[PDB]
């Protein structure tokens, strides 16, 4: 599988601080099921999102579905199923910071995880237990498919 | 205050130990008093060090100009090396001092 | 009274670090006190 | 005064912001035009950002291939908001203002003269200091 994270996120706002980008929105989300809070960097100018949008996030390790390494490398040929195929927004990036709120002795109950998806950055914050997957400076997918 | 509590060594509390470092370097560093002497002994002559700061830097500039920049260097180290900044490290004190 | 070849002095509170009178306070802090500086416009530095 | 004398200049300097901004995407066959001007390429493509619905680039991306090595370098682009840094949004900067160069790769910040100017610990300069005079020399030629 190598699913690192799933759920359901529920847009909340679209720019609370102001429309920064032209074509990139950042969202800010909550995750029903997890309550999970999501800061996401969007190109809305391919894939437009709207305030109270519900999507299913799954945040990857490999597309293949079958654990095989991507190798970061563009394959647009490959054709090995994919489970990109069944989303609408995909995004590849690098987890580059995991935060907590660890004291000197106690671990850390909530995680806050970055990902840049080539600039477009993403900060999943939550629960420790459901961000355990996620190590810095390892490749990630992102996938995004709205919920009717 | 603040540089006693960020530059001297806390050999006393364990968890903390157990955060930081490897089981078998709490072991070594909470066992022998040794290594705690030499521990104090590194937080002594850098207080002295920073007495000697003090009188070099009346103004309390801190900005100076040196051949090596050391972080930059250990954030290099760090990446080449993967070093997980969650994990207990098995760097032993003593090697490092 | 006063000193020869001095002609004005100029009495001000200085607004940066340099001229500001920098101490270490009890808890080793560098606290910049503001101090009064005076400048003149002639020099007798053996006297002044 | 131990900081590079040359460094980017007008065209390549406002180009070079411009393609740093966040909202910057480039298609297959700019990217592939792009890549065709890197002297120091190693002939890989790189995964897009984003690869649906569409396959786009991002001119960070384009400029992390540009950079030399593994350099890692922390800096703020000219328009940096002083309270960001004491904000909740530190580490991840609404207005991409927060230049973070690690392993050689630009995740984040927009480039500007601070970053790529003759002010000592430049992108530049790190590069100078790290990879060497010959290294630095294919940098800024492929930059400009």
């Amino acid at each position: 599988a190598g699913i690192l994270f799933e759920d359901i996120f529920d847009v909340k706002d679209i720019d609370p601080e102001g429309k920064k980008f032209d074509r990139v929105s950042r969202l800010h989300c909550e995750s029903e099921s997890f309550k999970m809070d999501l800061i996401l960097d969007v190109n809305i100018q391919i894939y437009p999102v709207d305030l109270g949008d519900k999507f299913r996030l799954v945040i990857a390790s490999t597309l293949y579905e079958d654990g095989t390494l991507d190798d970061g490398e563009y394959n647009p040929t490959d054709d090995r199923p994919s489970r990109a195929d069944q989303f609408e927004y995909v995004m590849y990036g690098k987890v580059y910071r995991i935060e907590g709120d660890e004291t000197s002795t106690e671990a850390a109950t909530r995680l806050s995880a970055y990902v840049s998806y080539g600039g477009l950055l993403m900060r999943l914050q939550g629960d420790a237990n459901n961000l355990h997957g996620f190590e810095v400076d390892s490749r990630v997918y992102l996938l995004m498919k709205k919920l009717a | 205050k603040a540089f006693e509590k960020k530059f001297r060594f806390d050999y006393t509390n364990e968890r903390a130990l157990r955060r930081t470092l490897q089981e078998d370097l709490v072991k070594d560093v909470l066992s022998n008093a040794h290594i705690q002497n030499e521990l104090e002994r590194e937080f002594e002559r850098m207080r002295e060090d920073r007495e000697v700061l003090r009188v070099i830097f009346p103004t309390g500039d801190s900005k100076v100009v040196l051949p090596c920049n050391l972080l930059r260097m250990i954030w290099n180290a760090q990446k080449i090396f993967h070093i997980n900044p969650r994990l207990p490290s098995d760097l032993h004190p003593i090697k490092v001092v | 009274q006063g000193i020869e070849q001095i002609s004005k002095v100029y009495m001000h509170l200085p607004q940066t670090d340099n001229k500001k009178k920098i101490i270490i306070t009890e808890d080793g802090e560098f606290k910049a006190l503001q101090e009064w500086i005076l400048e003149t416009d002639g020099v007798s530095l053996m006297r002044v | 005064s131990n900081r590079p004398v040359m460094g980017i200049v007008q065209d390549t300097l406002t180009a070079v912001r411009k393609f740093t901004k966040r909202d910057v995407f480039l298609e297959r066959g700019e990217v592939m035009n792009l890549l065709m001007f890197l002297s120091t390429w190693d002939g890989k493509v790189p995964q897009p950002a984003i690869l649906k619905p569409r396959p786009l680039w991002t001119g960070k991306q384009i400029f992390s291939l540009i950079i030399p090595g593994h350099i890692n370098c922390i800096r703020t682009h000219s328009t940096h908001p002083d309270d960001e840094d004491s904000g909740p949004y530190k580490h991840i900067s609404p207005g991409d203002t927060k230049v973070v160069v690690e392993n050689g790769e630009l995740i984040m910040g927009i480039l500007c003269k601070k970053s790529l100017g003759t002010s000592a610990g430049s992108l530049v300069h790190i590069s100078y200091l790290e990879m060497g005079h010959d290294i630095t020399r294919l940098f800024y030629s492929n930059i400009q």
